[PDB]
């Protein structure tokens, strides 16, 4: 085992255990009775005072979620593989799972106390049941880096057999891309897994595809005083980007005090400022680029009707990428399910592209995300959020994308 | 008999050290008991007698079967010991019980005493008994066993057991034994005598590893005195809450019996403490003597008229469905109850009007499914069947289109008037004809003096000036102009920020007066079109 640390003067995680369901106590202690018994976990006293959240996750099988969110901030550092630039540009990309990697490895004892957790009971008619990790934990970011040796070694073979095609590891995952047709690359993956299962491990996107898409602005056979505030609205928000944009010709239409729902009629200085407006708009900001030194920022808006927007960014305006996300077939009386769903998946974009999560700022009350996100989070990993109040005209700019 | 029981690996905090408090003077009386006691837990082998090579030093106290007892005062040692995984701090709620044949309850009894101090710990809670009148040296000790009134004790305390019990839980699946504090409510579903035996069984299973535990002597009967409720086997009460009538209420007085009002209100149906609370306006001294009103006097009354009904509730049936069902008891304040079959009540509760910058009955209803459905998830490990008098088609038209993610879980419709709906909705669309004021506000933040008018595309015109407001009332106060003088079908626009706010969330209730006024009218329009347009 090699010595891990905590960062200079850190103490460890405290963080209180959220309330269960029977249904996903039921399942923890099954787990946890096992890996009890194989020994990659103990009981551990009152002498530990650290904790972890624990959780269930979806097989009609359950997996154990642990959330070193905390224990990952207090980890010292270990200065992972620089990120692939190319990852981004392969046909398609498959994703997993190589947690079960790490139960090999044993933790070096005196960091153990560190990942203590706990198992609640319902109505506290019991304490809970308290483990501490006797080996790599899934979820810890000193996992991968620990195991990172024994990770290439498992894999330069396959590469070489097909170096056109590359692997990223990323905590838990293994995000493998090739530009082989979808059978002669899903089968090609289903050759890696098979070459990681003779050890112990076991088990689809398409970064070409992902487009930059621009806001288009309104077309009208005829606008009214209406349409024409709203346009100028969404310009004068969007000239925080696009300085370029003009709104004088068309804030002069507007002069005097016209019903909402009168016709004005379009002069041409006012028809040229619109063109020149979609012209401006019709590409990404210049000069935005990416900085690894600084975080990543998610923000999402709720257009409603199971539509979401998001940018992703690290300076205000200098947007490095932005999408929607429409609903998925069965989320239909479910916000929280599009949104976890939604954060999932924008936060494996971001991993592909820059290697790394980005903070999100999420439109939805702490208690109600806390109470519900676990019910649909799949993925191994858990970004680093922030709940927040949506400004009406954000959103409104983004709902006019194409 | 103490405890072959490992020790747990107590140490000190980060790099600290033993307390070394001199010990308080005490008289020859106080001392010669102390000098009994603890020739006593000498021999009971709890503490042992020590000497010079212990620099450590704690307070020993004699307070007084009016016999001499003893207290030390670890307080220090306390502040200078590592931290502990917390020890349960959420008690189970009646309601959460499992309906079982027959229940035990052990007390532990001679609980911390019984288990052993690490070894190496043990030096830091050495203590010392005076001598006659601060003359020179007086007896020495320390603890071999979990020390009364110690940091560790309880936690310490509550691992042991939970151990101990590992195997007996292991080998009668069907028992259950739950733990707080130095407790056992043993509950299970075999035979009177089954039963009976079983628990003789654990018993003498603790008994084997040095807990101590009551007999059919001492051991408590129903009903079970437990916070507030009374346990019976097949219903749970509360236990009688009691309004002491008076000729003099002091400001104590009146505040210790609105608590005591407000925590019946959960269980009790109709309490209410308007009038009491009335009294409490400019009071001077908790002591000050306040007359009750007449108004007071009478809801105390009546308070004292509902307090007397035989509320109670029953016990969980995993088999049996969880229902929750919501009512609404004026703005901002929710009533529920959580049962299994019709009014028989598993729990009950209400939730305080909680006064708001600004929200909506919708908002609040949300709420307080978020919070029932916490609570119930830890109660019992799901989540209830939801009535709400709110029509599905309200809750889709309002959630469908709100900026925040928002959320229900399964439930139903139930025409419990009064039922929530949404007062009013703006339009989606500039209204055709309607008139349309171009709403203004400027205001000298400073001055505090402003004025706030509108023109319309019709030709009405009007301006305010008004003493003391921030642009913001102003602003609103332009709107609200707007909403007055119009008729009930208009179009305003705005470069208030705080109005796009509105547009956004179209509230039913705020904290400000202005935002209320302002929602009162926009509930008598039957149409209005809110639009912004930037400023300047
Ligand atoms: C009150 C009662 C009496 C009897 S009998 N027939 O033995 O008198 C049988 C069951 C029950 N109870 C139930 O059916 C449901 O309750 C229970 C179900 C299981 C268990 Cl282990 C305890 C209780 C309790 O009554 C109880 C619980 C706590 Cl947390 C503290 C105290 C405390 N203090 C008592």
């Amino acid at each position: 085992t090699v010595p891990v640390k905590l960062k200079p003067g850190m103490d460890g995680p405290k963080v209180k255990q959220w309330p269960l369901t029977e249904e996903k106590i039921k399942a923890l202690v099954e787990i946890c009775t096992e890996m009890e018994k194989e020994g990659k976990i103990s009981k551990i006293g009152p002498e530990n005072p650290y904790n972890t959240p624990v959780f269930a996750i979806k097989s009609t099988k359950w997996r154990k979620l642990v959330d070193f969110r905390e224990l990952n901030k207090r980890t010292q550092d270990f200065w992972g593989i620089p990120h692939p630039a190319g990852l981004k540009k392969n046909k398609s990309v498959t994703v997993l799972d190589v947690g079960d990697a790490y139960f090999s490895v044993p933790l070096d004892e005196d960091f153990r106390k560190y990942t203590a957790f706990t198992i609640p009971s319902i109505n506290n008619e019991t304490p809970g049941i308290r483990y501490q990790y006797n080996v790599l934990p899934q979820g810890w970011k000193g996992s991968p880096a620990i195991f990172q040796s024994s990770m290439t070694k498992i894999l330069e073979p396959f590469r070489k057999q097909n170096p056109d095609i590359v692997i990223y590891q990323y905590m838990d995952d293994l995000y493998v891309g090739s530009d082989l047709e979808i059978g002669q690359h899903r089968t090609k993956i289903e050759e890696l897994r098979q070459h990681l299962l003779r050890w112990g491990l076991t088990t689809e996107l398409h970064p070409d595809k992902w487009t930059v898409q621009p806001i288009v602005l309104p077309e009208k056979d005829s606008w009214t005083v209406n349409d024409i505030q709203k346009l100028v609205g969404k310009l004068n928000w969007a000239s925080q980007i696009y300085p370029g944009i003009k709104v004088r010709q068309l804030c002069k239409l507007l002069r005097g005090t016209k019903a909402l729902t009168e016709v004005i009629p379009l002069t041409e200085e006012a028809e040229l400022e619109l063109a020149e407006n979609r012209e401006i708009l019709k590409e990404p900001v210049h000069g935005v680029y990416y900085d690894p030194s600084k975080d990543l920022i998610a923000e999402i808006q709720k257009q409603g009707q199971g539509q979401w927007t998001y940018q992703i960014y690290q300076e205000p305006f200098k947007n490095l990428k932005t999408g929607k996300y429409a609903r998925m077939r069965g989320a239909h009386t479910n916000d929280v399910k599009q949104l976890t769903e939604a954060v999932q998946k924008i936060t494996t974009e971001s991993i592909v592209i820059w290697g790394k999560t980005p903070k999100f700022k999420l439109p939805i009350q702490k208690e109600t995300w806390e109470t519900w996100w676990t019910e649909y989070w799949q993925a191994t990993w858990i970004p680093e959020w922030e709940f927040v109040n949506t400004p009406p005209l954000v959103k409104l700019w983004y709902q006019l994308e194409k | 008999p103490i405890s072959p029981i490992e020790t747990v690996p107590v140490k000190l905090k980060p790099g600290m050290d033993g307390p070394k408090v001199k010990q308080w003077p005490l008289t020859e009386e106080k001392i010669k008991a102390l000098v009994e006691i603890c020739t006593e837990m000498e021999k009971e082998g709890k503490i042992s007698k020590i000497g010079p090579e212990n620099p450590y030093n704690t307070p020993v106290f004699a307070i007084k079967s009016t016999k001499w007892r003893k207290l030390v005062d670890f307080r220090e040692l306390n502040k200078r010991t590592q931290d502990f995984w917390e020890v349960q701090l959420g008690i189970p709620h009646p309601a959460g019980l499992k309906k079982n044949k027959s229940v035990t309850v052990l007390d532990v009894g001679d609980a911390y005493f019984s288990v052993p101090l690490d070894e190496d710990f043990r030096k830091y809670t050495a203590f010392t008994i005076p001598s006659i009148n601060n003359e020179t040296p007086g007896i020495r000790y320390q603890y071999n066993v979990l020390p009364q009134g110690w940091k560790g004790s309880p936690a310490i305390f509550q691992s042991s057991m939970t151990k101990i019990l590992e195997p007996f839980r292991k080998q009668n699946p069907d028992i259950v034994i739950y733990q707080y504090m130095d407790d056992l409510y043993v509950g299970s579903d075999l035979e009177i005598g089954q039963h009976r035996t079983k628990i003789e069984e654990l018993r003498q299973h603790l008994l084997r590893w040095g807990l101590t535990t009551p007999d059919k002597k001492h051991q408590k009967e129903p009903p079970f005195l437990w916070m507030g409720y009374e346990l019976h086997p097949d219903k749970w009460t509360v236990q009688p809450i009691v309004l002491p009538e008076k000729d003099s209420w002091t400001v104590n007085d009146i505040q210790k019996l609105v608590g005591k009002l407000n925590w019946a209100s959960q269980i009790y149906p109709g309490i209410k403490v308007r009038q009491l609370c009335k009294l409490l306006r400019g009071t001077k001294a908790l002591t000050e003597v306040i007359p009750l009103t007449e108004e007071a006097e009478l809801e105390l009354a009546e308070n004292r008229e509902i307090l007397k009904e035989p509320v109670h509730g029953v016990y969980y049936d995993p088999s049996k469905d969880l229902i929750a069902e919501i009512q609404k008891q004026g703005q901002g304040q929710w009533t529920y109850q959580i049962y299994q079959e019709p009014f028989k009540n598993l729990k009950t509760g209400k939730y305080a009007r909680m006064r708001g910058a600004h929200t909506n009955d919708v908002k609040q209803l949300t709420e307080a499914v978020q919070k029932i459905t916490t609570e119930s998830i830890v109660i019992w490990g799901k989540t209830p069947k939801f009535k709400l008098p709110i029509q599905k088609e309200t809750w889709e038209t309002w959630w469908t289109e709100y900026w925040q993610a928002t959320w229900i879980p399964e439930w139903e419709f139930v025409n419990t008037p009064p039922l929530v709906k949404l007062w009013y909705q703006l339009e989606k669309e500039p209204i055709v004809g309607a008139e349309t004021f171009y709403v203004d506000g400027a205001a000298n933040r400073e001055t505090k003096l402003g004025k706030a008018g509108y023109v319309t595309n019709r030709g009405r015109q009007k301006v305010v000036t008004l003493t003391d407001t921030t642009n913001q009332k102003t602003e609103l106060q332009a709107i609200y102009l707007a909403l007055q003088d119009s008729g009930l079908e208009v179009n305003i626009v705005t470069d208030s920020q705080y109005a796009l706010g509105i547009i956004q969330a179209q509230p039913d209730q705020s904290e400000s007066e202005l935002v209320n006024q302002i929602i009162e009218q926009l509930i008598k329009k039957e149409k209005v079109y809110l639009a912004w347009v930037p400023a300047h």
